[PDB]
DNA sequence: TAATCCCCTTGGCGGTTAAAACGCGGGGGACAGCGCGTACGTGCGTTTAAGCGGTGCTAGAGCTGTCTACGA
DNA sequence: TCGTAGACAGCTCTAGCACCGCTTAAACGCACGTACGCGCTGTCCCCCGCGTTTTAACCGCCAAGGGGATTA
């Protein structure tokens, strides 16, 4: 064929949006789809995924350190609001506790 | 002079509400017979001390150190018993009424066989130490224990009082009265009733829980059942002892002996009397040394105790075959077990209802299946107790079973 | 007293019987102790109780003591006598101890009835004079009876009068008031002229302080004209200018000296000073929260300092302290408070010359009034209000020295950079 | 073979303090085996049915995704 | 030395733990039994490593939510020791066993 | 190395793109990966219920986004929407 | 059965929508399903929290027992 | 508005649910829990209006919200 | 799609130190009991607005031509 | 690159939509007796705190094997 002008490098970004729809033609969830439906998840997922990782890098400095451990992803979800409620029942895989002490559990 | 009189229908107060005798009288004392038991008492003229004529009757004070409370006699027998009095004795009465004020403040005077309490040379009670059974102290509790000769009328069961610090004393002769092997003691004992750990050991005709901060009496005449009662998952066990009276702390009453065993309790025990006198007393059955559990252990020589049968946990199984279920009641949710005649509510408060005692049952429903029904049940005496909580199999389990029963479900 | 005579009698000759039996007009229970029939002034005595068993029941009937009538002042006429707590009875049913049980209570309203508490203010100089403020659409509240009363207020010489419709007159002195404050009806229910007194005065049933009098400018009707609007205005504007009128009618008398003193909205704040949060406001010298019944009025003048309840994360609605200066005067707590009007009501403070606290902690604090009402320095010898802020403790060690991780940290990191596509 | 007893009294303590709790009571620990055991079972039954949809004779991660997803307790990264 | 305060010990432990995640559990004496109960179900059944690895990660994450509502269910009940009663109460809610 | 087609990559670059020089575990690289289907799966299946409720054999980025308005809260899931519709419009411009 | 009323419900119930969109229509027969899953959304939400007094060992209620049993829901 | 929730109809409720003692502040307390319980049954019911481009609301709306949900129960069929 | 295999799982273990368990010393916190004041439930007057019988009222759900344009 | 699902009119018609009486059953509030929430308790008791024993779980190292992945 010609050049791989992408349609994801048409939407600018870099999910395979011709792999995703392949992925969608695999649970095959209805006769036809729209070709605008892998593009609009896709950018959805490149978005949030981003502000994921944007609350991450926060958590590290947070953390003073270079490496994202899991351990941030419930000091970021698990702090966060819509997510966490959004992620309730989501359970984190190596994500700790966050830290939540009763004032009764204190001395005079 | 005359030599005798009769009344046949006369009253002497003896610890309560007691009722007639038989006055007879002579010239040198009292021949009062009783007109319930035939017991004659016998006063002589070298007995005589007070009589005082109160609201009525010779209210008399001998040497007997006796308080001969006749009553049940007229206004004027002032002057007719007086007619047979008059001759000899020295001793007139006062129209006294001892005191009528009803204010508070007075003097106890620990009697030499009474109590009296006074209100400034005016007293209202001298009663002696016959009248309590036992007896308590405490700050400011003075504590006068009263148990009734089964007087189907009032009786009067417990006064205590605002006495002050008897500073440089206590309850000294008021706490000087009657005296209320060791068969076999025990070790470690879960006290439910009341809560604790403490120990019975095995008394002649009664037993006793000795405790740090307490000390019971549980006689062999205040029993009423063996109940034997295991908890629902097999790892306790609940030894619980149908009683009448309860014993108290003046505040709470204990009308049923909770205690709490495990599964785990087995071990030997060795009775304190001998091999032939073992079943002297027991009759063949409970042997000098024997063991096992502990529940069963103790509970083979309380029936011989008491005399009476084993009360066994039904056959029923209920949800998950369970021999009971929980319900919301009494600011508690306990188990209710089902009996040969009746139900158990443990724990809080312990509960039996007979099942021929029961008017009817009925039910009460929410909605949804989350424990939605709702079940009273109104015994004959008019009173009805409700019990939340139940499941649908539950209901099965329970609408079955109380059919098996043949009780009146209203619907 | 119970009895005085033999021949005073009880009204049955009972123990022939052995029947219970109270004298109702010499106030009195009459029970055997154990057959000497007693009687007991019922104001000697504390009460009754019932248990039964069966048919075998058990009334208890606790007496006047140390204890009783005390914790163990004395209007009791001897400290150290020996007197009774308690008696208890028991019988069956083959019944009237229950029925004679239900007599007591009564008797004790009755005895409290003939034996009750007993403010008669001066009789107020109704003047018909020229400058006479006097105002229509005014209803009072607490109302004479349990219906809302209707009338009109009339100031006087020496205070108030709200002449009913029926003609009662309520007669409200200068001397009685403390707090006159006027709340307008800015987005309110009401327009409202209380007076806070300083004397429970026996009006009506009871004997009141706080007063209120009001004209309502509600809207919701059960029976787009943009004329019910203007009505709304020409009843609210209209009238408020008279309303302001009456103000300066009644302090064409007083001349400010019980003054009105203006609404602080903007520091106003929907706090629960009675435990229902309505829009409280301060004045030039009270914060009120005179919107609704009952009116919260606090003298801001018997106020020793402020300290700040539950100033921590996660507390939208935080509490206050307000330390009064009369600590006789029971500590009432504002509750609810936003987190927004935290610095307004410190700002208010400044105005109102406090210097304030904060906390989180919460102690008994009428503990701390019999701490502080046995010595008035002497909860000033804890050092005081300091006792609100930490002090710490003694220990051995945080032991968080060496709070690190893993030093054989994971090598999960940059996975690859070979990749490539297709369609 | 009394497995049961496997977890052991200070490692129910540390995840108890782990789970932020302040007093022990020694009856909690066979109740929280009964109450882990049974819910592991809940899962564990299931799995067994994946792995005989895949007709294998060994347990994967595969499984424990479709149990979560039968659970809505889903963990994340585990698919390899 | 001196026994430490009530608390203070096991406040310690739990600021030493609130951080910390990895498992307070061994593996083969969880394995052991995990295997004994697969075996229960069926025979011939082999594991892999991994999946154990995450399933002892997901038990414990279970057990931790509930071990904390069991917490909320004594700071309703006011008292510093544990309850055997909640945690029904808590499946009361969560309507697991009935 | 375990060369099949989870994402992975995209992450690698987007995160540089935010901070470009923090380390990653690749283990959230994974817990991400496997988070990306997890939202998949849950936009797949209610918009194959809501193309069969309307009984149209079509999904477009309307259907989407509805699905989106159910499943993400508030103001970031308006920017979603927009972040979504500029990429959909832009390859309507292509 | 049923125990709300239905016009100063459903008032209230239309009353919703305009803050999410204004000048709706509605099927009459749609707000009988609402009454049912709210009061199905009332009895159950009352009983834990029931059962919540009882633990409790109050015959009385207190929002104590409301935010815990939701948290407990995981609601919140 | 709201305040058309009657106390003798939180009676019913509580009774239905059994309490007996019920304090004044939960009456408030619980008409916030209501339109919260409101608020999403509602938001995907006008979003299926609107992408059924309607503008009427139907009872099926609220079968595919309670869906959503994790609330449904049945009785219309469905 | 039948052979092929190498890429996974296993039986029991040499070492030995940090972790598991009983107990002694002692101490920390539930708890039922004592009041003691208190607020929601019952009886009841009062409002009074809501379910229903009836009005007039009109704008929205529904299916049929159509021909087409974006997915296949 | 052939194809058919559906947006654009269009008719049907009807499910509601907003009120006026009837009346009539349901909610508001006043007064009040009280069952139950609340503060102090005192008593016993049940885990810390190591102490000591132990003990067994995990690394380095061994072979044995086996069955699911991987190739036309």
């Amino acid at each position: 064929r010609a050049k791989a002008k992408s349609r994801s490098s048409r939407a600018g970004l870099q999910f395979p949006v011709g792999r995703v729809h392949r992925l969608l033609r695999k649970g095959n969830y209805a006769e036809r789809v729209g070709a605008g439906a892998p593009v609009y998840l896709a950018a959805v997922l490149e978005y949030l995924t981003a502000e994921i990782l944007e609350l991450a890098g926060n958590a590290a400095r947070d953390n003073k350190k270079t490496r994202i451990i899991p351990r941030h992803l419930q000091l970021a979800i698990r702090n966060d609001e819509e997510l966490n409620k959004l992620l309730g029942r989501v359970t984190i895989a190596q994500g700790g506790v966050l830290p939540n002490i009763q004032a009764v559990l204190l001395p005079k | 002079m005359a030599e005798t009189l009769e009344f046949n229908d006369v009253y002497q107060e003896v610890k309560g509400s007691m009722n007639d005798g038989r006055l007879r009288l002579s010239r040198q004392g009292i021949i009062f017979k009783n007109s319930k038991t035939g017991k004659v008492d016998n006063i002589q003229a070298g007995e005589l001390t007070e009589g005082i004529w109160r609201r009525h009757g010779l209210k008399l004070l001998t040497k007997n150190g006796h308080v001969y409370k006749y009553d049940g006699f007229r206004e004027s027998e002032f002057e007719k018993l007086s007619d047979f009095f008059k001759t000899h004795y020295r001793l007139e009465l006062m129209e006294k009424d001892l005191c009528v004020k009803g204010w508070n403040w007075g003097t106890v005077k620990f009697g030499g066989q009474l109590l009296s309490f006074d209100i400034g040379d005016q007293p209202v009670f001298e009663i002696p130490l016959s009248n309590v059974s036992q007896c308590t102290t405490g700050k400011n509790e003075v504590t006068l224990e009263f148990h009734q000769n089964d007087d189907a009328e009032v009786s009067l069961m417990e006064v205590r009082f605002y006495v002050p610090p008897t500073q440089x004393x206590x309850x000294x002769x008021x706490x000087x009265x009657x005296x209320x092997d060791a068969i076999c003691i025990f070790r470690e004992l879960q006290c439910l009733t009341p809560r604790g750990r403490y120990d019975i050991r095995i008394y002649p005709t009664f037993l006793h829980l000795h405790g740090k901060t307490f000390d019971y009496k549980i006689p062999y005449t205040t029993v009423l059942r063996l109940f034997l009662l295991p908890h629902k998952d097999q790892r306790q066990m609940f030894f619980v002892i149908s009683l009448d009276p309860p014993i108290k702390q003046g505040q709470t009453r204990y009308h049923f002996l909770i205690l709490l065993f495990s599964k785990d309790e087995d071990i030997s025990l060795t009775l304190n009397m001998n091999e032939e006198e073992v079943e002297k007393r027991f009759e063949g059955r409970l042997t000098k040394n024997m063991s096992g559990s502990l529940y069963e252990m103790v509970s083979r020589v309380m029936k011989a105790l008491v005399n009476r049968k084993i009360t066994v946990p039904g056959n029923f199984q209920g949800h998950s075959g369970a021999q009971c279920i929980t319900c919301s009641y009494k600011a508690s949710s306990g188990l209710l077990y089902p009996l040969e005649r009746g139900f158990i509510y443990v724990h809080k408060p312990p509960v039996h209802i007979r099942f021929d005692e029961i008017s009817f049952v009925n039910f009460a429903r929410g909605t949804t299946t989350t424990r939605s029904f709702d079940f009273e049940i109104e015994t004959k005496q008019g009173t009805q107790y409700t019990f939340s909580s139940i499941e649908r199999e539950e209901y099965g389990k329970l609408f079955d079973f109380v059919n098996a029963k043949k009780l009146n479900i209203k619907n | 007293v119970s009895y005085k005579n033999p021949s005073l009698m009880p009204k049955e000759p009972h123990i022939r019987e052995m029947k219970i039996y109270i004298d109702k007009k010499y106030e009195t229970v009459i029970m055997p102790v154990f057959g000497i029939a007693t009687p007991f002034h019922i104001a000697t005595i504390k009460n009754i109780s019932m248990s039964v068993e069966g048919d075998y029941t058990y009334l208890r009937i606790n007496f006047y003591c140390p204890g009783s009538a005390l914790g163990r002042g004395n209007i009791f006429p001897n400290p150290e006598a020996t007197f009774v707590k308690e008696i208890t009875y028991r019988a069956s049913n083959i019944l009237n101890l229950q029925n004679a049980f239900r007599i007591i209570k009564e008797v004790q309203k009755r005895y409290k009835x003939x034996x009750x508490x007993x403010v008669k203010q001066d009789s107020l100089v109704i003047n018909l004079n020229r400058s006479n403020p006097k105002l229509k659409d005014l209803y009072i509240r607490p109302n004479i009876a349990q219906k809302r009363m209707q009338g009109s207020l009339e100031a006087h010489v020496n205070g108030f009068r709200f002449t009913s419709v029926r003609g009662d007159k309520v007669d409200i002195l200068y001397n009685n008031i403390k707090h006159a404050l006027f709340q307008p009806c800015d987005g309110e229910m009401i327009i409202v002229l209380h007076f806070h007194l300083k004397n429970a005065i026996m009006f009506g049933k009871k004997r009141h302080t706080d007063v209120q009098f009001y004209t309502e400018v509600g809207e919701i009707t059960t029976d787009d004209d943009l004329y019910a609007e203007q009505m709304e205005r020409e009843m609210r504007h209209k009238l408020k200018t008279a309303f302001k009128n009456f103000i300066e009618k009644v302090e064409a008398l007083t001349k400010e000296e019980l003054e009105f003193e203006v609404p602080f909205r903007d520091l106003g704040f929907n706090g629960a000073p009675y435990r229902s949060t309505c829009l409280l406001q301060p004045t030039s010298s009270a914060l009120v929260n005179a919107t609704e019944w009952p009116p919260f009025v606090v003298t801001l003048d018997e106020v020793e300092l402020i300290h700040f309840e539950r100033v921590q994360f996660h507390l939208k609605n935080f509490d206050m302290v307000i330390v009064y200066k009369d600590y006789s005067k029971k500590v009432t707590m504002i509750n609810a408070i936003p987190v927004a009007s935290l610095d307004p009501i410190k700002e208010w403070l400044n105005s109102c010359d406090l210097k304030y606290t904060e906390g989180v902690q919460s102690l008994n604090w009428t503990k701390i009034m019999k701490t502080i009402v046995d010595d008035p320095e002497g909860f000033f010898e804890q050092g005081g209000w300091s006792f609100l802020x930490x002090x710490x403790x003694x220990x051995x060690x945080x032991x968080x020295x060496x709070x690190x991780x893993x030093x054989x940290x994971x090598x999960x990191x940059x996975x690859x950079x070979x990749x490539x596509x297709x369609x | 073979r009394d497995n049961i007893q496997g977890i052991t009294k200070p490692a129910i303590r540390r995840l108890a303090r782990r789970g932020g709790v302040k007093r022990i009571s020694g009856l909690i620990y066979e109740e929280t085996r009964g109450v882990l055991k049974v819910f592991l079972e809940n899962v564990i039954r299931d799995a067994v049915t994946y792995t005989e949809h895949a007709k294998r004779k060994t347990v994967t991660a595969m499984d424990v995704v479709y149990a979560l997803k039968r659970q809505g307790r889903t963990l994340y990264g585990f698919g390899g | 030395p001196h026994r430490y305060r009530p608390g203070t010990v096991a406040l310690r432990e739990i600021r030493r733990y609130q951080k910390s995640t990895e498992l307070l559990i061994r593996k083969l004496p969880f394995q052991r039994l995990v295997r004994e109960i697969a075996q229960d179900f069926k025979t011939d059944l082999r594991f892999q490593s991994s999946a154990v690895m995450a399933l002892q990660e997901a038990c414990e994450a279970y057990l931790v939510g509930l071990f904390e509502d069991t917490n909320l269910c004594a700071i309703h009940a006011k008292r510093v020791t544990i309850m055997p009663k909640d945690i029904q109460l808590a499946r009361r809610i969560r309507g697991e066993r009935a | 190395r375990s060369r099949k087609e989870s994402y992975s990559v995209y992450v690698y670059k987007v995160l540089k793109q935010v901070h470009p020089d923090t380390g990653i575990s690749s283990k959230a690289m994974g817990i991400m990966n496997s988070f990306v289907n997890d939202i998949f799966e849950r936009i797949a299946g209610e918009a194959s219920r809501l193309a069969h409720y309307n009984k149209r054999s079509t999904i477009t980025s309307r259907e989407i986004q509805t699905a989106v308005r159910l499943l993400l809260p508030g103001e970031l899931a308006k920017h979603a929407v927009s972040e979504g519709t500029k990429a959909v419009t832009k390859y309507t411009s292509s | 059965e049923l125990l709300i009323r239905k016009l100063p419900f459903q008032r209230l119930v239309r009353e919703i929508a305009q803050d999410f969109k204004t000048d709706l229509r509605f099927q009459s027969s749609a707000v009988m399903a609402l009454q049912e899953a709210c009061e199905a959304y009332l009895v159950g939400l009352f009983e834990d929290t029931n059962l919540c007094a009882i633990h409790a060992k109050r015959v009385t209620i207190m929002p104590k027992d409301i935010q815990l049993a939701r948290r407990i829901r995981g609601e919140r």
